[PDB]
C-alpha cells in the first residue's frame, strides 16, 4: 500500500526482467551463430 | 558465396570496398535514426542536409611504427573542417548525429601486430598536470589531428595508453564497442554509433560525444627486415545528420 | 526452471564452437556443453541480487558537515565560526559511492536522503543539551544564508526539515535533472571558450543544502556533525564503462596521479601459481 | 545609468541612423533587463525554466512617422551580435510600423537541453536578444524628435516551470 | 498528451497573426508556429508543480 | 477584415511583416517548386537544405537621394557570402532554386517619389567601353554590394538607366514582372520568382539567374524641407533550394 | 483515509485543473482572432 501520492515516495518496487547481454556482447550487423566460421 | 570477409558500403556519394574485413558492428545493438516527436523539445523545424553531409570523409593517415603509443579523435570535432559539416557544424545552435566510423591499416602475410580499435563516449579527460588543473579548450578540439599519444606535453591530457586517458584500464575498454585489427586476419574495423546523449539534440561546438581511440595493443613487427612502418587511415561519415536553429557563424 | 546446462555426449562433427575470431568484436554465448560432456542441471538462480537496483539502490554516506551552537563572535563571518554550513550537493565527495556511479555513463534515479546528527562537547561541560538541527534547501538562485539566524532561514519556500540530536531525518527527493539522465562524465566545456572549466562539473548545478543549529548558544560550545546518506531508487542506467583503476584526485574531474602505481599485482614469473 | 523614473521603460529611436543598434540584452529570466518583469518574479521561485517566450514592442510616436525595425534572437554558443550582418542569421522578424502599433516575437525554444536555469549559467545560456534599425525612422518634414517603444515581455502556452525556490529579493 | 508544438511551413499569407495592438490591453495566445517554421513536439508537462496551492501550501 | 494591404510572409525561422503593401506577385503566374522526375537529369541523390537555406537575408541598405540612378544585384550571386546558403553555393556543382523578393523603403505622407523594382532573368550587361569589351567576372559578381548606377567606372556595364543596362529603354521594361512603390501608397514591392532556365539544375556561381533592378522613376521629394534622404532594404529568400554533386570548396 | 472527522483536519487533496488564462490575458467584450487586425 502506496501511503503517498507523490509518485517518489514510493519504495523500491519493481519486477526482475530476462537479460538481454547481446546488446554488449553481439553488436553485430550480420548475426553470427555458434559453430559457424566468425571469419567467413 | 556472399562471404562476411567482403563488404561494400555505400554512403551518400562515396564508397569503401572492402575484402578482408570482419563484421561490422552497431554499437548497443541499436541502428542510427532520426529524432521522433516523442523525444523531440526543441521547438523548430529541422534541417537534414542529407547526402551532401551524410558521406565518407577521411583524415590524415598516420604512421604505425614500432613504439607508438596510439591516436584519439574527437567526434564531430574531427570533422568540424570539412565539407558543408563542418561548416553546418557552426551555425546550427544545436543538432544530433550517428556516425560510420571505419579504420584501415594494410600489411602483408609477413607482418605482425594488433591494434584495438574503441568508441568510448563521453571520455573525459585527464590533465597532463593533473591536482585541479583542467585540460583547456585548445587541447581537446584539434580537428583532423588527433591527439597522438606518442607527442610530449604539460598542457594537454596525460597520454598514458594503459591507463586510456581517465584512470581506467585499457583492458577494460572492451565493454565499449571495439572491434580488433589483426594484420595477419584483416585489415579493417567498421563500428556503426548511433546518437548517444542525456538530451534530443545538442552544441556540436562545446561538447564531444565519441571519442575514437585507436591504441595498438601488438607493435608492428615482421618476419625480416628492418622496422616496418605502416599508415593508419581514418575515414568517417555522418549517418542521419539532423541540425536545428540558425545563428551567425559561431566563433571559437 | 532454467537449466545450467544440458546433458551432451563425445561429438566429431564439422561444427566447431570451441572455435573463433574475437577479432569481430564479438562474444558468443557459448557453454561447457561445447566443449565437454555435460549432465543436465538446474541453475536455481534467477538473478535478482545482481539487478542495477540492488546494486546501487544501498544506502551511502555521502557528506558530513559540521556545526556549532556557541555564542556568535561578532568579529567573523558566521560561517567561518561554523554556526552554519552549506554543503553543496554532489554524490563525488566519498568514492565508495562515486564509484558504482562511474560505471554508468548516463544515470537516472530518485533520491532518498536520510541525515543523521550526533552532538558532542569536548570542553568543561555541566550538562549536555539535544539540539535542534535544521536542514533547508538552496537551490539554484535561492538566497544563501549569511547570519546564522537571518530571514532566509524562514524556508518560506524551501523545503526544510527539523530534527533532533540522536534522531534524524528521511524524505524523498524526485530526479531533479535537466536533462533526460544525469550524467557522469562530460566530455566539453561550459561554452565555446579557450579558458573554462572542464568535465562533469560543469553541470552540477544541484544547488547546496545548509545546516544549522536552531538553539541559542548555551553557555559550552557544542559539536554537532551531520551525516548526509544518500540512497537511489528506481533506478536505471545507460551506458555501461570501465570501473576506475587509479585513486581519485579531486571532485569532478577524472585526474590522476603524475607517476601512479601500477594496480596489476606482480608475479616473478609468468607460469608462477 | 542616469535613467532614474519611467524613462526605464522606453526605448529611443532617432532619426536618420540605419543599420545600428537600437538595443539589446543577455537573454536571462534571473538577472538580467527582464528580472523585474513579471516573469523575471515568477522565475525567481523557480530552479528550472522551459519553453518559448514571447517579445512585444508597442511604438509610441507621431502617427505620421514611419521605420522599419529588425528584432532578432541569437541561438546559445554565438557571440554578439555587434553587426546587424549577424543578427540577420538569427531568428528574426521585420517590423513594418503602421496602424497595427504591436509586433509581437515568439523566441523558439533552441535548446538541446530540456531545461534551463533560471539562475544565470554558462552552461544554458539562452543566447541574446537585439534590435537594429531596418530602414531609418522618418519623421514629417523639418522637424527633429526621438521617439519611443515600450518593451513587453509574456510566456507561451508551452512554457514550463519547476523546482521552487525562494528569491533573492527580500533583504531582511 | 498535449502538445508543444505542431509541424508548420512556411506561409505567404494575408493573415497576420504577429501583427497586433497591446493597446487594447489583451495579450493574444500566440506560438512559435506563428513565426517561424516548427516541428511537432510533446509538452510532456502538466502544470501540476505550478499550481496555486503548492506555492503557498 | 482580412485587407489585401496587410501581409505576413513566414518562411524558414523569419518572418515579415508589412501593413502597407501591394498584392504580391508570383511571376509568370507559377509558385516556385521541386524539380521532377521527369525534368530531371543529373543522376544524383539531391540535398535540399530546408529551412536552414530557405530563410530571409538582408542586404546592406542603400541611401535613395536626389540624384540617386538606381541600384542592381544578382542573383544567387548577392547572398553568396550569407549563411549557409552561401556556404553551400561553393561545394555544389549544381543547383536551383526560386526566390522571394522584397523590397522596403519606408516615408510619411509628405513625401513623394517612385521606385520601379523589376527581376529580370539573364541580363547579359553591357561594357562600359563598348566595342568588343567583355564585362569582367570582378563587376558581375559584387555580392552584397549591388552595382550602384550613381557610381562611375570604366571596366564596368554601362550605367545609364534609360537603356537599362543593355540598350532597351526602361520604358519596356514592365514586360518583366514588377511592382511600384510609391511612398505616397505603399512602402513595401514582393516579388515571388519561380527557377527559369533552360536546364534542370545549373553552376550557381559561373552564372546568374536574376537580376534584380531598383531604379528611381521619380525623385524623393517633399512637400517642404532639405532633400531627404530614404533608406532601400532589400530581403532575399531561397524558396525551394535543391542542391547537387559534392566537390571541394570552389575557389574564385 | 481520513481519520478526522473534521474536514480542516483533510490532508491537502485536490486535482489539477485545465488552466483559463483568457481571463486575465483576453478580457474583452469583441472577440480578438490571431491572425485578425486588432485595430480593426
Ligand atoms: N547535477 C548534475 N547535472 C547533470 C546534467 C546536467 C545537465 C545535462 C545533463 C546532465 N549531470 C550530473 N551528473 N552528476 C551530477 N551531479 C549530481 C547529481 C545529482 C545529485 C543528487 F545528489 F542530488 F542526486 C548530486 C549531484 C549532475
Amino acid at each position: 500500500i502506496n501511503y503517498y501520492k507523490d509518485a517518489a515516495s514510493s519504495s523500491s518496487a519493481g519486477q526482475s526482467f530476462s537479460m538481454d547481454p547481446s546488446k554488449f556482447t553481439e553488436p553485430v550487423k550480420d548475426i553470427m551463430l555458434k559453430g559457424a566460421p566468425a571469419l567467413n | 558465396g556472399y562471404s562476411d570477409r567482403v563488404e561494400q558500403i555505400t554512403l551518400g556519394n562515396s564508397t569503401i570496398t572492402t575484402q578482408e574485413a570482419a563484421n561490422s558492428i552497431v554499437a548497443y545493438g541499436e541502428w542510427p535514426s532520426f529524432l521522433s516527436d516523442v523525444d523531440a523539445s526543441d521547438v523548430n523545424k529541422t534541417t537534414k542536409p542529407d547526402t551532401s553531409a551524410c558521406r565518407f570523409y577521411t583524415l590524415d593517415s598516420k604512421m604505425w611504427t614500432q613504439g607508438s603509443k596510439g591516436w584519439c579523435w574527437k567526434l564531430p570535432d574531427a570533422l568540424k573542417d570539412m565539407g558543408i559539416f563542418g561548416q553546418n557544424m557552426f551555425f546550427h545552435s544545436q543538432g544530433r548525429t550517428g556516425y560510420t566510423i571505419h579504420v584501415q591499416c594494410n600489411a602483408t602475410k609477413f607482418h605482425s601486430g594488433c591494434l584495438l580499435v574503441v568508441v568510448i563516449p563521453e571520455h573525459q579527460l585527464a590533465s597532463a598536470e593533473g591536482g585541479n588543473v583542467s585540460v583547456l579548450y585548445d587541447k581537446t578540439h584539434p580537428g583532423e589531428k588527433g591527439i597522438d599519444l606518442s607527442e610530449a606535453d604539460s598542457t594537454g591530457p596525460m597520454k598514458d595508453p594503459l591507463y586510456m586517458m581517465d584512470g581506467t584500464l585499457i583492458g577494460n575498454s572492451l565493454i565499449f564497442p571495439h572491434q580488433f585489427i589483426n594484420l595477419r586476419t584483416n585489415n579493417t574495423a567498421t563500428i556503426v554509433v548511433p546518437y548517444i546523449n542525456s538530451v534530443p539534440m545538442d552544441s556540436m561546438t562545446r561538447h564531444n560525444n565519441l571519442s575514437l581511440m585507436v591504441i595498438p595493443i601488438v607493435d608492428i613487427t615482421a618476419t625480416s627486415g628492418t622496422t616496418p612502418s605502416i599508415p593508419v587511415t581514418i575515414t568517417i561519415a555522418p549517418m542521419f545528420l539532423e541540425l536545428s536553429g540558425i545563428r551567425s557563424k559561431a566563433v571559437i | 526452471q532454467t537449466l545450467a546446462s544440458i546433458k551432451s555426449d563425445s561429438k566429431h562433427t564439422q561444427k566447431v564452437p570451441s572455435l573463433t575470431a574475437n577479432e569481430t568484436g564479438a562474444t558468443l554465448p557459448t557453454t561447457p556443453s561445447d566443449s565437454v560432456e555435460t549432465r543436465t542441471t538446474l541453475m536455481h538462480y534467477t538473478g535478482s541480487e545482481t539487478t542495477l537496483e540492488n546494486f546501487l539502490g544501498r544506502a551511502a554516506c555521502v557528506h558530513v558537515v559540521e556545526i556549532v551552537n556557541k555564542r556568535p563572535t561578532d568579529t567573523e563571518e558566521h560561517r567561518m565560526q561554523l554556526l552554519f554550513n552549506n554543503w553543496k550537493i554532489n554524490l563525488s565527495s566519498l568514492v565508495q559511492l562515486r564509484r558504482k556511479l562511474e560505471m554508468f555513463t548516463y544515470v537516472r534515479f530518485d533520491s532518498e536522503y536520510t541525515i543523521i546528527a550526533t552532538s558532542s562537547q569536548p570542553n568543561e561541560a555541566k550538562f549536555s543539551s539535544n539540539l535542534t538541527i535544521q536542514a533547508m534547501f538552496i537551490p539554484p538562485g535561492a538566497p544563501n544564508p549569511k547570519k546564522w539566524d537571518d530571514y532566509t532561514w524562514q524556508s518560506a519556500t524551501n523545503p526544510s526539515v527539523f530534527f533532533n540530536v540522536g534522531k534524524s531525518a528521511r524524505f524523498s527527493v524526485p530526479y531533479l535533472g535537466i536533462a533526460s539522465a544525469y550524467n557522469c562524465f562530460y566530455d566539453g566545456y561550459s561554452h565555446d571558450n579557450s579558458t573554462t572549466p572542464y568535465g562533469i562539473n560543469v553541470l552540477n548545478h544541484m544547488g547546496s543544502m545548509a545546516f544549522r543549529v536552531v538553539n541559542e548558544h548555551d553557555n559550552h560550545t557544542t559539536h554537532v556533525k551531520v551525516r548526509v546518506y544518500h540512497r537511489a531508487k528506481h533506478i536505471r542506467a545507460w551506458v555501461p564503462r570501465a570501473p576506475r583503476a587509479l585513486e581519485y584526485l579531486h571532485i569532478g574531474r577524472t585526474n590522476y596521479k603524475q607517476s601512479p602505481q601500477n594496480p596489476i599485482k606482480t608475479r616473478k614469473t609468468i607460469s608462477t601459481y | 545609468t542616469n535613467t532614474t523614473g519611467l524613462g526605464m521603460y522606453r526605448i529611443p529611436l532617432v532619426q536618420n541612423m540605419q543599420g545600428e543598434q537600437v538595443f539589446g540584452f543577455r537573454l536571462y529570466l534571473g538577472d538580467g533587463v527582464l528580472k523585474t518583469t513579471l516573469l523575471g518574479e515568477l522565475c525567481q521561485y523557480f530552479t528550472h525554466w522551459a519553453g518559448s517566450l514571447r517579445l512585444s514592442f508597442m511604438y509610441t510616436g507621431p502617427a505620421l512617422s514611419s521605420a522599419k525595425l529588425l528584432i532578432a534572437y541569437t541561438p546559445p554558443g554565438a557571440q554578439g551580435p555587434t553587426k546587424r550582418k549577424e543578427a540577420m542569421l538569427g531568428t528574426h522578424v521585420v517590423w513594418d510600423i503602421g496602424l497595427q502599433s504591436t509586433v509581437v516575437l515568439n523566441i523558439p525554444w533552441t535548446s538541446g537541453v530540456q531545461y534551463r536555469y533560471t539562475d544565470p549559467d554558462t552552461y544554458t545560456s539562452a543566447g541574446f536578444v537585439s534590435c537594429w534599425y531596418q530602414t531609418s525612422l522618418v519623421l514629417p518634414p523639418q522637424t527633429q524628435q526621438t521617439v519611443y517603444m515600450l518593451g513587453f515581455i509574456s510566456a507561451c502556452p508551452d512554457f514550463k516551470l519547476r523546482l521552487m525556490k525562494d528569491t533573492q529579493s527580500i533583504h531582511q
